[PDB]
């Protein structure tokens, strides 16, 4: 039916990449 | 699944997964052929991923990474 | 500047300018707004007069 | 009579020429659309 | 002292002078406008006699001259009330059928269609049904023919010009002087005893003498043409021994203590006629008597020009304990300086008094087919809460007027005025918490009921069928009333109310009234209720108290009883004023009593009101829907606002078509009050600004300022039209709903 | 026009609800003359007379005449107005005399109204019917 | 604090430092008026910013005028 | 430090709380000529005393509502101090021993513009600069 | 069968999250430091 179990942690895992680099802009911009 | 009908399935959002829900509600919200409660999707985004060529949920699935890391060089 | 002398109002921030107010009386003691004009109309304080200098004043004849 | 003078200058005070003035007006308007009803616009030759 | 009449004579001449001069009576309006805020303080100030003159002599007798016009006005309204029901009414066929033909005053004109509102009443009439019962009223008043009506009528004309010229008199001719008004014993004493007792006992002797022998007639089923005369019982006494036996026996078992031949007609049966659905007529007399007697022992109480009685002054004096130091010691001279504070009391106490007495009269209703028309039961009901909530809001205002302007520091130390003062954080700090927690465990569980009952979730409810919360005390009294006819009332034969208990009393096939049987519903409806009115009360209390200081203004007496704030700073101090607590308890005792009102529309068509059949059971209106509908705010909305409110809207083309049309126009009204509510008149004074630019430039411009109103009347404009339109609203769905199912 | 009109006349939903006509006043022909009156205007589906108000002759009584009838009566209300307040401002007790009129300077204005587009068009050309805009206040921009 | 500011308008009514509630005004010599004084705003460290000295001013627009700034507890008005 | 006797109540909730004993306290001082009723700016009434009188409250504005009251006692000689928690007390009302109503010497202007109020710049002339429009 | 994750995500969401946010921005509006 859906996506398989391997996409979806493979997703979460890729999100990580937005996840760091939002902490590091966000503590940029108010630093 | 809506692919093939879209005159006559409704879209689904997301699923529901809340502890609140009595039995009668899980009932109520497994709808449009899900396996447990849902929502339906009224933003339209199935008729305009479906209009523009996208056919598979490895397609939708190919676009979510892409704009993650797309988000990720902004 | 003449006691009894209809006067227009050129001070931007007040309640009567570019209106006809009427002097009330002139000092000569040298201070910077001696003028006292009346006027008709009351402002949202409900005052009628205030002090103006010779040089926010055109005479009204 | 310096009492009607009195009344005079009350009936001259803005509310009670106010609503003598509209009762006057509203008696105009209440028996025109008595004796002509209905006038949805002004029929034509 | 003595309590004397001592008067002055021609105080003020009778001249239309001052009619001229609009604004004579401050010193500040007599000047003329300047602005158009001239010409609302002509009308904010027209009444504060404390601005008019200084002197307390000068104000009691323009407020007693001002009573005199005032009752001139209702006598007025009474008059006129009673010429439509003699001229304009189907009142003579209301009597020959009273559960078939609908009470209707007023004929409307036809002009423009609006013939329409002359509705097929019955009794070949056609007019507006009303819903005031004046035709209840004058039925047990034993009025049989139009001719009385008359005669009552003009009677009411003569009595309001004579009120009217008793205030002419008493201003212009013979004014009393101060202390003639101070003689508060004097005045206590003839009040209870000729204005209530006097009153009670001549009304005792009407309803002896013509109501029950005329609405026993008419009981027994003789035609009102058949029914003789009401003086003809008084001149041949045969017919009052043939409907009551009682009067063979003459005045002489009064006055040797044989009170038991009066049995006949002074009852103490209870319960309600079964043929009208009223109380009995021989009961309501009886009643009349007691209460002449209790009133006229009453009103002996207080000292007069003879040595016996009491000094309210001495019994106040006295009242002092551990607690509340000096005890009630000034609280007399507060009553006896100020107008003001008498009228805090004598409004907050008949506000909660005509409170009590919608309660009364919808539960043993006291006039004959009153209780099966539903619509007037309703209606009176409604009318009522409102008068007394508006009353009870204008006791607090004057209260907080009392402390700004009248209160002394020196009369009031140490007493129980200067105590609650110097505590009123105590005071208003518990109260806080009361409402807090009484919000909670009130709406709170309408909200988790809502929440459980959204989530499919039926069983874990606050309901009947799922977590009960009994009224177990109320069911108790209930009870305690139910069985008092045996035991702790031997003497009386049905309940005091059927509403309590003792089986369903039904007229023409419809409930009068049976028991009103108490569920969780109910007990959360009541804790509604206790919620609003403790609000009401911290907003109306914590600006009474805090009416001359505060921890944030100390100087608040200086500024007055009606200022809009102390402007922006240490924090911002909008609304700190007695006027603006008044403001804000306005719209609470809105919020309280609409719920009041709902719970009576809602609980007596739901439990109470509909039809008896032959077999005996009872099929209520909307069915018995209370029970399970009534804990949620979603069952309100639904099974109330929307299911009920259908007759209004379906309503044009109707008969109650004006209903619809007022429903309409009162939403108008009260979304036009947030304009004045949210909003604040720097904007407007400054939208005036280019609207006098536009009328400077083409020289239509008035010398009276146009100015933006006031603060004070920017909230005062908004409440006005939040009350009108919110009460308007629920007076056209009351009534169109009622006239469709009643 | 637009969207299905007829003539009133030629409607059988005009005539279906001219039968059950409900009398506007106290006469019983009140609810026949109605629908008489109404014949000669143009009709929409469900029976009701639609106005047209574009400007076209053949319907002009929808509009044009309310109009001219409209304009002259506001406008010798207005001008009226216009003209007792500016009579009013020489008499140096002109506050007073907006709460309480003057019937003596009132009634002779009110009678002198008929004119108001002869007095206007005059006032205009003459250029008195305007203030000067340094002549009038204004704010600090 | 508030800032409280005093403009040459002034012709010395004293009405600002009658009106004030927590003594932020004083009238000073001066000569740029006929009754030679002028207000003035020393401690406007107790200025609560309630503006009754600018409805007290008669002045056509404010000789004197209350800039709200930064609050502290006495320009709150705590007794807390 | 301060001399004089508390007024006679029987005390009020709508005194003077932790503020007083954790950041400052003030106390107004005056003398009677007679014992006399006065009304607390906390609410209540409170008799003086005939001779010296002390009260201490939670805020200034307290004492000078108290000082605009005892005027219509006509009484003049108030004052006013500022009390830390440290005990540091500091006269300040009236701070130059003349009521700020009356012109004395030695007081200068502080915060005075010698201009009017229309010709204050603009608030883009100002920007980013730290100053405001209507300084100096 | 990713399924389960949220039985994970949703608590995370709703507890630990504000939990740890409101923890942080209240120990961080009154800390004194910066
Ligand atoms: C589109 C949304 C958005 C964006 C991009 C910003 C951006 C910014 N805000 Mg901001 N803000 C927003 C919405 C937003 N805001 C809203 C809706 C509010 C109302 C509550 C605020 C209230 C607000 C305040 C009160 C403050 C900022 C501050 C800031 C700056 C630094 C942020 C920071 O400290 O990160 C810290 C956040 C994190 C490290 C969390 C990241 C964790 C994820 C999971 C990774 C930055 C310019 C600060 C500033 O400018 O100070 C110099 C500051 O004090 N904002
Ligand atoms: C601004 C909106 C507006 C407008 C344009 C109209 C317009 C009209 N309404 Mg109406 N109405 C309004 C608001 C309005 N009304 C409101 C708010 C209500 C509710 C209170 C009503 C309630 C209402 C009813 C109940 C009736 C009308 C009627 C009429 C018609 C006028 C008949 C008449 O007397 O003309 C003729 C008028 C004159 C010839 C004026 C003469 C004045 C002097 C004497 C002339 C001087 C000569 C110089 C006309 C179509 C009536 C009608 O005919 O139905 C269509 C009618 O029965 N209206
Ligand atoms: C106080 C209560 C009261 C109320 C609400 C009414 C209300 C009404 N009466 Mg009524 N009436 C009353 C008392 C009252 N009456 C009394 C006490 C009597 C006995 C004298 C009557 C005798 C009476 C008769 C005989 C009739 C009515 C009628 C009416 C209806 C139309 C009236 C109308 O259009 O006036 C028109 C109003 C005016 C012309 C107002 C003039 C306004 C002036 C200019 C103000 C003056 C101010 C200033 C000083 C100058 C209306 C429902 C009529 C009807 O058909 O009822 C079904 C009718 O025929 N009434
Ligand atoms: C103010 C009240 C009032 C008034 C004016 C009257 C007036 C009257 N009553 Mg009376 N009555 C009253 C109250 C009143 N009653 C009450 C309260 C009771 C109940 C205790 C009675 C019980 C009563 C009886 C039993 C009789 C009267 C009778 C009478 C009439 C003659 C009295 C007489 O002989 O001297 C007279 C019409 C007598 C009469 O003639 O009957 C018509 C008579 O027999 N009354
Ligand atoms: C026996 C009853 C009674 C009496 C004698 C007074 C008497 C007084 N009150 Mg009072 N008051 C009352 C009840 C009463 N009130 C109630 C019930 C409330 C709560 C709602 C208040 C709330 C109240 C406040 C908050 C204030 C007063 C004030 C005053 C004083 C001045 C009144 C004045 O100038 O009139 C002026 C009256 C008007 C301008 C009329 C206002 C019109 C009303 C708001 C609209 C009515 C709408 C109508 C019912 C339905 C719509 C009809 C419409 C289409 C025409 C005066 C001593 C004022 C004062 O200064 O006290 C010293 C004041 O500030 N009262
Ligand atoms: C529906 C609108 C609404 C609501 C909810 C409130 C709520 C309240 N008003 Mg009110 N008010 C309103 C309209 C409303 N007002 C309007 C229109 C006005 C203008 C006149 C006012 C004027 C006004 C005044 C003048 C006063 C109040 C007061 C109160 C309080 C009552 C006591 C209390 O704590 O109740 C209990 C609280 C409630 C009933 C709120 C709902 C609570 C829910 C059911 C439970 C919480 C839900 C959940 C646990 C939270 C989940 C959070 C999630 C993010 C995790 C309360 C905060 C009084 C007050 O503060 O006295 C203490 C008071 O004096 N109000
Ligand atoms: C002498 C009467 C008079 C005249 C000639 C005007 C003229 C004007 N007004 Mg207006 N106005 C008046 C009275 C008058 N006003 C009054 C009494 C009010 C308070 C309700 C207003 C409120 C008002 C607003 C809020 C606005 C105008 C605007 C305007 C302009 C556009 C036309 C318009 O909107 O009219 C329509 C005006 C109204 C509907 C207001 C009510 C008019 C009343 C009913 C007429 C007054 C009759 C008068 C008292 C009779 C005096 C007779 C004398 C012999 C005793 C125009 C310059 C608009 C503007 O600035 O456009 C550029 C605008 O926004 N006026
Ligand atoms: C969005 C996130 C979220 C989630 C995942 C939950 C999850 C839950 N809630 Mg909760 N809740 C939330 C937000 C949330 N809530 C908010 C915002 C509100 C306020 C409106 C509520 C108000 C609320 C109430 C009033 C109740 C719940 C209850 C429950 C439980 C579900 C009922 C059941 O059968 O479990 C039964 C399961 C248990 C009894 C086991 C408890 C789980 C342990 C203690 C976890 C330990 C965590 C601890 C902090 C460390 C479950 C643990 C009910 C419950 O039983 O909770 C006690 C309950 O009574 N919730
Ligand atoms: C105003 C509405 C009452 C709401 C208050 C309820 C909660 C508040 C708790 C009170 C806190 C302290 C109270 C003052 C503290 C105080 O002064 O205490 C002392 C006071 C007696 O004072 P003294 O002994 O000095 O008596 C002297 C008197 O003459 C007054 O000077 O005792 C009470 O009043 C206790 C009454 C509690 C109030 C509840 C009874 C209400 C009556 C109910 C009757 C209605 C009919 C019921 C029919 C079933
Ligand atoms: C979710 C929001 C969580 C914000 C708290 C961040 C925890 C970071 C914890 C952490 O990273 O600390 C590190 C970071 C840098 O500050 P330091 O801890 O170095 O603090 C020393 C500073 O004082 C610099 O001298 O601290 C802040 O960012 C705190 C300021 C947050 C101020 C709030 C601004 C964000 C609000 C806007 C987001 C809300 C609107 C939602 C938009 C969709
Ligand atoms: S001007 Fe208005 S908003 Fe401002 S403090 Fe005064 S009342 Fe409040
Ligand atoms: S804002 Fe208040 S405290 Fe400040 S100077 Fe003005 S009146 Fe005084």
């Amino acid at each position: 039916s859906s996506i398989s179990d391997t996409q979806v942690y493979i997703a979460l895992v890729v999100a990580l990449i937005p996840g760091l680099l939002a902490w590091r802009l966000a503590t940029e911009l108010y630093k | 699944q809506w692919i093939k009908d879209p005159l006559h399935v409704r879209p689904i959002a997301h699923a529901i997964w809340d502890p609140h829900f009595g039995k009668p509600a899980i009932e109520a919200f497994t709808q449009a052929g899900a396996n447990g409660p849902v929502n339906i999707a009224y933003s339209g985004v199935y008729h305009w991923w479906y209009t523009i060529g996208m056919r598979t949920n490895t397609e939708l699935y190919t676009g979510s990474v892409f704009l993650l890391l797309f988000a990720s060089l902004f | 500047v003449q006691r009894g002398s209809k006067v227009r109002i050129l001070r931007p921030e007040s309640y009567w300018f570019q209106d006809v107010g009427t002097v009330a009386s002139v000092d000569q003691s040298g201070i910077k707004y001696p003028v006292i004009v009346r006027f008709d109309k009351v402002n949202y304080a409900g005052i009628n007069t205030n002090n103006f200098a010779v040089d926010e004043l055109i005479e009204v004849e | 009579a310096d009492q009607s003078s009195y009344l005079i200058k009350f009936i001259s005070t803005a509310p009670v020429a106010a609503t003598i003035w509209l009762t006057i007006t509203a008696g105009i308007l209440i028996e025109f659309n008595r004796f002509f009803p209905d006038l949805l616009f002004h029929p034509l030759p | 002292k003595k309590a004397r009449v001592i008067v002055d004579k021609d105080p003020v001449p009778t001249s239309f002078e001052k009619w001229a001069q609009p604004g004579h009576f401050d010193r500040t309006l007599a000047r003329g406008p300047k602005t158009t805020t001239w010409i609302w303080n002509l009308h904010a100030l027209a009444h504060d006699f404390d601005t008019h003159t200084s002197d307390l002599e000068d104000i009691s007798r323009k407020i007693f001259a001002a009573h005199f016009g005032h009752l001139a006005v209702v006598t007025i309204w009474l008059s006129g009330m009673i010429f439509h029901g003699a001229k304009f009414s189907n009142y003579e066929a209301w009597l020959s059928d009273p559960l078939n033909v609908r009470p209707s005053a007023q004929v409307v004109w036809p002009i423009v269609g609006q013939d329409i509102l002359n509705g097929d009443v019955g009794g070949g009439f056609h007019g507006i049904q009303i819903t005031s019962g004046l035709f209840q009223v004058w039925r047990g008043w034993g009025i049989t023919n139009s001719f009385q009506l008359y005669c009552t009528a003009i009677g009411g004309l003569v009595l309001a010009g004579l009120f009217l010229f008793a205030g002419w008199f008493h201003y212009h001719k013979r004014a009393p002087k101060l202390e003639w008004f101070q003689n508060v014993e004097s005045m206590l004493n003839h009040h209870l005893q000729v204005l209530l007792g006097c009153g009670s006992l001549g009304w005792a002797g009407h309803l002896i003498h013509v109501s029950a022998p005329i609405n026993k007639l008419m009981d027994a089923g003789v035609a009102v043409k058949d029914i003789p005369l009401p003086h003809e019982f008084i001149l041949n006494k045969s017919l009052l021994i043939d409907l009551f036996p009682g009067f063979a026996a003459g005045l002489t078992p009064f006055f040797t203590l044989n009170w038991g031949q009066y049995a006949d007609f002074l009852t103490f049966k209870g319960g309600l006629n079964p043929v009208t659905g009223g109380l009995w007529m021989t009961d309501i007399a009886h009643h009349h008597l007691a209460i002449a007697v209790v009133f006229i022992i009453a009103g002996h109480q207080y000292r007069t020009n003879w040595g016996i009685g009491h000094s309210i002054k001495e019994i106040l004096e006295n009242h002092k304990g551990p607690f509340t130091g000096e005890g009630h010691k000034g609280l007399y001279e507060n009553l006896t300086t100020s107008w003001h504070a008498q009228l805090a009391t004598n409004l907050a106490f008949l506000g909660s008094l005509t409170i009590i007495i919608a309660h009364h009269m919808y539960a043993m209703p006291p006039y004959p087919y009153l209780a099966t028309d539903y619509a007037t039961q309703l209606c009176i009901f409604t009318h009522h809460i409102w008068i007394g909530g508006f009353l009870i809001v204008g006791g607090a205002a004057h209260a907080a007027i009392f402390m700004v302007r009248d209160y002394d520091p020196v009369v009031n130390q140490n007493n129980v005025l200067d105590r609650v003062i110097r505590h009123r954080d105590a005071i208003i700090s518990h109260l806080n918490w009361v409402c807090i927690f009484l919000g909670f465990h009130s709406f709170g569980l309408y909200i988790h009921n809502d929440t459980m009952r959204a989530l499919g979730r039926p069983q874990d409810m606050f309901s009947d069928t799922a977590i009960q919360l009994q009224p177990v005390f109320a069911q108790w009294v209930q009870n305690l009333h139910t069985l008092a006819p045996g035991g702790t009332a031997p003497n009386a034969l049905e309940p005091v109310s059927y509403a309590f208990g003792g089986g369903v009393l039904a007229v023409g096939g419809k409930v009068a009234m049976m028991p009103i049987a108490l569920g969780t519903a109910d007990f959360l409806i009541h804790h509604i209720h206790a919620f609003t009115i403790h609000v009401t009360v911290l907003i109306l209390l914590k600006g009474v108290l805090f009416a001359r200081s505060s921890r944030l203004i100390p100087d608040k007496a200086n500024l007055g009883f009606r200022f809009p704030c102390d402007g922006p700073g240490r924090g911002g101090t909008c609304q700190v004023s007695g006027w603006d607590h008044v403001f804000l308890g306005l719209f609470w005792m809105y919020n309280s009593l609409s719920i009041v009102i709902f719970h009576f529309s809602w609980k007596m068509q739901s439990d109470v009101w509909g039809t008896v059949d032959a077999a005996g059971n009872v099929s209520h209106i909307t069915g018995g829907n209370f029970a399970q509908s009534a804990i949620t705010i979603n069952g309100w909305l639904r099974d109330f606002l929307w299911a009920q409110a259908s007759q209004v809207i379906n309503s044009y083309g109707s008969a109650l078509s004006a209903y619809g049309l007022m429903f309409l126009g009162a939403h108008f009204v009260w979304a036009f009050s947030l304009m004045f509510l949210f909003s604040g008149r720097g904007y407007w004074q400054e939208l005036i600004e280019s609207i006098v630019w536009a009328h400077n430039k083409l020289k239509v411009a008035p010398a009276i300022q146009p100015r933006a109103l006031s603060i004070t009347q920017g909230r005062a404009v908004g409440v006005a039209h939040y009350l009108l339109g919110g009460i308007a609203t629920t007076w056209a769905f009351f009534h169109a709903h009622i006239l469709s199912v009643g | 026009l637009g969207a299905d009109l007829t003539p009133c006349a030629e409607n059988p939903a005009f005539q279906a609800l001219a039968k059950n006509a409900r009398n506007t006043t106290a006469d019983p022909q009140s609810g026949q003359k109605r629908f008489e009156r109404y014949s000669q205007a143009l009709c929409g589906p469900e029976g009701y007379p639609h106005l047209i108000v574009d400007g076209r002759l053949d319907r002009a009584g929808d509009f044009l005449i309310p109009s001219i009838l409209f304009l002259y009566i506001a406008g010798w209300i207005g001008w009226v107005g216009r003209a007792y307040l500016q009579a009013i401002k020489k008499d140096s007790d002109t506050e007073q005399k907006e709460i309480q009129l003057d019937l003596g300077i009132a009634l002779p204005i009110i009678a002198t109204g008929f004119a108001w587009p002869a007095a206007a068009v005059k006032e205009l050309l003459s250029g008195e019917l305007t203030a000067k805009d340094s002549e009038i206040t204004v704010s600090p921009r | 604090s508030h800032t409280v500011k005093i403009y040459d308008t002034c012709i010395g009514c004293t009405q600002c430092v009658r009106a004030c509630p927590t003594d932020v005004l004083e009238m000073v010599p001066w000569d740029g008026c006929k009754a030679a004084q002028v207000a003035s705003s020393p401690r406007t460290e107790d200025c609560v910013g309630c503006k009754r000295c600018e409805t007290a001013c008669p002045t056509d627009f404010l000789s004197i005028r209350v800039y709200l700034g930064a609050e502290t507890t006495r320009s709150m008005g705590l007794a807390y | 430090t301060l001399s004089g006797k508390t007024p006679l109540f029987a005390g009020s909730t709508g005194g003077l709380l932790t503020k007083a004993v954790e950041e400052e306290k003030y106390a107004i001082t005056w003398t009677s000529p007679k014992a006399q009723v006065f009304e607390l700016p906390t609410g209540g009434a409170a008799t003086m005393h005939e001779g010296e009188n002390l009260l201490y409250i939670a805020r200034k504005e307290y004492g000078i509502a108290l000082g605009g009251q005892l005027r219509k006692f006509k009484i003049t000689n108030y004052k006013i101090y500022r009390i830390l928690p440290s005990g540091e007390t500091t006269f300040i009302h009236p701070a130059d021993g003349v009521f700020p109503e009356k012109v004395n010497a030695g007081r200068e202007k502080v915060r005075f513009n010698a201009r009017s109020i229309g010709e204050n710049p603009n608030p883009s002339q100002v920007k980013f600069s730290g100053k405001a429009t209507y300084d100096a | 069968d990713a399924s389960f994750l949220s039985s994970i995500f949703v608590p995370v969401i709703g507890w630990v999250v504000p939990i740890a946010t409101f923890s942080f921005l209240f120990l961080y509006i009154e800390r004194e430091d910066v």
